[PDB]
C-alpha cells in the first residue's frame, strides 16, 4: 500500500509520468520518488532483519 | 490540464488498433498507459462506472467506450532466475531454473 | 562470407593502472561469439556505435558521412614513413584505391607509422573524440587471449554515418566488426596488463560469473537477474468520437474581453487536433511546466479549459507558478 | 602447539582501524 | 573568437612549478586532486597511463607530467586523538593519546 503513494510527485503511475512529462524534465520527480522507494526498502529490510 | 478521475473525452485524431489477446503488451485505454498481458475478466459491476483499483492501488478493470466489455488486466510472466552450477575447475555444464 | 570471431574486441577503457583486481566496465564493446563479414568482392559498408577491424599489403581508410563536399569527414593514409590525418570535404570515389607512382584517392595531423603479425584496429567515435587502438600479435582468425593498446586522440567533433577502406598496390581479405554496449569483467597482471577477459551476456553462468567478480566459482545457487518476458507489439484504443474540437474560435477570435474580465470555455466530447498550433506565427512561448509539449497526441485526458487576455510584453514570464 | 599454527596458517580515504585491545 | 562548434582544441598557460617529497600536501595532477605523500615508488607502468587505483578506487599512484619517474601518493598520518584520565576528584594530571 505504501509504494503506490505519490511522495509530493506530479504522478503516482510510473509510466503515466514517463508519456507526460519531459524526459529531460523527468530528471526530479522520479528521483524522488526512488529515493523515498529506497528509504522504504531500507527500513523494511531493517525491520525484517530485525 | 485537470487530471481528474474521469474517461478521456479529447485527444489526438490518432487510429486505434484491433483488439489482441493473451499476450503480455502495452495497452493505452483513454490514457492510461499499462503493460501486461490481456485476459477476459470474470468480474462484474453495477453498469456505471469506468475502471477500478485492487490492494495493490493497480488497475484490474477496464470498459473502452467503442466495445462494452468487461476486460481484466493482469501481470505477465515474471521473476527471478537461479543457477546450478558445479564447481568450475571440474565442469563447465550448468543448468537453467525459473522461479 | 561469414566468419565466427572468437575472442576479438578487447580493449583498454581508460588510462589507469588496477593491481590484479576485478573491475566491471559498462562501454561499447564487441560480443564474444559474434559472426563477421569476411569480405572478397571489389563498396558501400555501414558503421555503427563501435567498429571492429582485422586484416591479414591493405592499407587506408575511408570515414564520412554522405562522401561528398556537403559535410565533414576524415581521411588516413601511412604508406611507408609517416601517417597524415586530414579533415575536410572533397570530393570521393566511387571505388577509392591506390595504385607506387600514383595516387587515385580523390588540418592536417602528422605521427609515428604503424609499422605472423596481424593487423588489428578497433575504431570509436564518442563525444568528439576519435579513439584508434591497435595491436600487433604474432602467430584465420587468431586463437588466443590478446589486449589492445590505445593511440593519440584528436577532438575532430563530428559525425560519421558509414566508413570505407582502401586498396593497396605495390579482392584482398578484411574483417568488418559491429559493437553494442553491455558489461565485461577484465582481470589485470601485477605487471598492468590485461591476461583474462569474460562476457556475461551470452550463457547464465557467464552471468554468474560476472555478478561474483570472479572466474572462480563454488557449488551453490546464485540469483543474478530476472526472467520477464518482452512486448511484441502495442495497442492502443481511442474513444470513438469525431467532432473537430474548435479551437480556432477560442483562438482566431475577432476581438478579447480585458484581463480582469477574462472569459471560460469548456471544450469536451471531440477531438483535439494539435496540428493547428503552428499555423501561428513564430512564438515566444510553448514552453510548458508539468507537461511534454513535443508528447502531445499520445496522451488522453478531459476538461479542458482555455482563457484569453493580453500582456504588456516586459512580464510575459509573469503568467507562471511561482512569480508574483 | 602446532594444532594453531595450522589453523593461522589455514585462515586469512578518512577510515581508522583499531587494533584489538 | 568562436565557440559552440567544436570540443576544446586549444587552451592557455598554466604555470607549473618544482617538485616536493615526504610531505603531505594537495595536487592538481591533471586533474586529480588530494592530499598525500610524495613518495618514489616501486611499480612498473605501461607508457600510457597517467595514474593508478586500487580496491577503494582512490588515488595511490600518478605519473608525473613533467619527467617519466613513477609516483605513489599516501595519506599522512592522522587518527582520533584518545585521553587517559584518573578522574577530577583524585588528580589532575592527564595522558593525552594518539590512536
Ligand atoms: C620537459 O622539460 C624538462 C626540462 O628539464 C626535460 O627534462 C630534461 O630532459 C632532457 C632530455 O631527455 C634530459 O637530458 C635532462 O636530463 C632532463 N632534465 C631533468 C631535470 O629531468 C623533460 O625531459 C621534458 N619532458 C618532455 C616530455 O619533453
Ligand atoms: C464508435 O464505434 C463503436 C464500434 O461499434 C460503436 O460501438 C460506438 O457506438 C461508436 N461511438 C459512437 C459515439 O457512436
Ligand atoms: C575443485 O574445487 C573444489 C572446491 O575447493 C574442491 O573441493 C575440489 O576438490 C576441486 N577439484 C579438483 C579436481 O581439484
Ligand atoms: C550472422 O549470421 C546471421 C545469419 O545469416 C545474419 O543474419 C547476421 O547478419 C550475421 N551477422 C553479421 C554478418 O554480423
Ligand atoms: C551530425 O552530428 C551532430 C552532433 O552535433 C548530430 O546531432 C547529428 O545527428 C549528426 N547528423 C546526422 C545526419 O547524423
Ligand atoms: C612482470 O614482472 C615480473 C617481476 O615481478 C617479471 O619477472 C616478469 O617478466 C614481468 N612480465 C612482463 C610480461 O613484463
Amino acid at each position: 500500500k505504501q509504494l503506490s503513494s505519490k511522495f509530493g510527485a506530479i504522478s503516482s503511475v510510473l509510466n503515466d509520468i514517463l508519456s507526460r512529462l519531459d524526459p529531460p524534465e523527468a530528471e526530479v520527480q522520479i528521483d524522488r520518488l526512488i529515493t523515498g522507494r529506497l528509504q522504504s526498502l531500507q527500513t523494511y529490510v531493517t525491520q525484517q532483519l530485525i | 490540464f485537470e487530471l481528474l478521475h474521469a474517461p478521456a473525452t479529447v485527444c489526438g485524431p490518432k487510429k486505434s488498433t484491433n483488439l489482441v489477446k493473451n499476450k503480455c503488451v502495452n495497452f493505452n485505454f483513454n490514457g492510461l498507459t499499462g503493460t501486461g498481458v490481456l485476459t477476459e475478466s470474470n468480474k462484474k459491476f453495477l453498469p456505471f462506472q469506468q475502471f477500478g483499483r485492487d490492494i495493490a492501488d493497480t488497475t484490474d478493470a477496464v470498459r473502452d467506450p467503442q466495445t462494452l466489455e468487461i476486460l481484466d488486466i493482469t501481470p505477465c510472466s515474471f521473476g527471478g532466475v537461479s543457477v546450478i552450477t558445479p564447481g568450475t575447475n571440474t565442469s563447465n555444464q550448468v543448468a537453467v531454473l525459473y522461479q | 562470407s561469414y566468419t565466427n570471431s572468437f575472442t576479438r574486441g578487447v580493449y583498454y577503457p581508460d588510462k589507469v593502472f588496477r593491481s590484479s583486481v576485478l573491475h566491471s566496465t559498462q562501454d561499447l564493446f564487441l560480443p564474444f561469439f559474434s559472426n563477421v563479414t569476411w569480405f572478397h568482392a571489389i563498396p558501400v559498408l555501414p558503421f555503427n556505435d563501435g567498429v571492429y577491424f582485422a586484416s591479414t599489403i591493405i592499407r587506408g581508410w575511408i570515414f564520412g558521412t554522405t562522401l561528398d563536399s556537403k559535410t565533414q569527414s576524415l581521411l588516413i593514409v601511412n604508406n611507408a614513413t609517416n601517417v597524415v590525418i586530414k579533415v575536410c570535404e572533397f570530393q570521393f570515389c566511387n571505388d577509392p584505391f591506390l595504385d607506387e607512382s600514383e595516387f587515385r584517392v580523390y588540418f592536417e595531423y602528422v605521427s609515428q607509422p604503424f609499422l605472423k603479425n596481424l593487423r588489428e584496429f578497433v575504431f570509436k567515435n564518442i563525444d568528439g573524440y576519435f579513439k584508434i587502438y591497435s595491436k600487433h600479435t604474432p602467430i584465420d582468425l587468431p586463437q588466443g587471449f590478446s589486449a589492445l593498446e590505445p593511440l593519440v586522440d584528436l577532438p575532430i567533433g563530428i559525425n560519421i554515418t558509414r566508413f570505407q577502406t582502401l586498396l593497396a598496390l605495390h579482392a584482398a581479405a578484411y574483417y568488418v566488426g559491429y559493437l553494442q554496449p553491455r558489461t565485461f569483467l577484465l582481470k589485470y597482471n601485477e605487471n598492468g596488463t590485461i591476461t583474462d577477459a569474460v562476457d556475461c551476456a551470452l550463457d547464465p553462468l557467464s552471468e554468474t560469473k560476472c555478478t561474483l567478480k570472479s572466474f572462480t566459482v563454488e557449488k551453490g545457487i546464485y540469483q543474478t537477474s530476472n526472467f520477464r518476458v518482452q512486448p511484441t507489439e502495442s495497442i492502443v484504443r481511442f474513444p470513438n468520437i469525431t467532432n473537430l474540437c474548435p479551437f480556432d474560435e477560442v483562438f482566431n477570435a475577432t476581438r478579447f474581453a480585458s484581463v480582469y474580465a477574462w472569459n471560460r470555455k469548456r471544450i469536451s466530447n471531440c477531438v483535439a487536433d494539435y496540428s493547428v498550433l503552428y499555423n501561428f506565427a513564430p512564438f515566444f512561448a510553448f514552453k510548458c511546466y508539468g507537461v511534454s509539449p513535443t508528447k502531445l497526441n499520445d496522451l488522453c485526458f478531459t476538461n479542458v479549459y482555455a482563457d484569453s487576455f493580453v500582456i504588456r510584453g516586459n512580464e510575459v514570464s509573469q503568467i507562471a507558478p511561482g512569480q508574483t | 602447539s602446532p594444532i594453531e599454527d595450522l589453523l593461522f596458517n589455514k585462515v586469512t580515504n578518512g577510515l581508522t582501524v583499531l587494533p584489538p585491545l
